[PDB]
């Protein structure tokens, strides 16, 4: 599908509210495999299961390994911009 | 085969 930019608002006491799979070491993108009900990703409205996360706050994730992506994603705070695509 | 992380 089209590449989308999506805004997420997170409070400091919460996580993003997603599960991710994949990573470069597996030859597949960082993919959203779960959107947890009521948590920030669900609330933002624009992120969905099956979306590939291409970037977050301008950081490219298309070539990141799984645990690299976890570190980068978990570091983001507040108003967080995602670049995503549903294939 | 593929890892999953909750974040």
């Amino acid at each position: 599908g089209p590449i989308r930019k999506v805004l997420l608002l997170k409070e400091d006491h919460e996580g993003l509210g997603i599960s991710i799979t994949g990573g470069k070491e597996h030859g597949v993108p960082i993919l959203i495999s779960e959107i947890h009900p009521g948590q920030p990703a669900d609330r933002c409205g624009g992120l969905h299961v099956g979306d590939a996360i291409l970037a977050v706050n301008g950081v490219n994730l298309r070539d990141t390994k799984h645990k690299e992506a976890v570190t980068i994603l978990s570091q983001q705070r507040g108003e967080i911009e995602f670049e995503v695509v549903y294939v | 085969r593929l890892p999953t992380s909750i974040i």
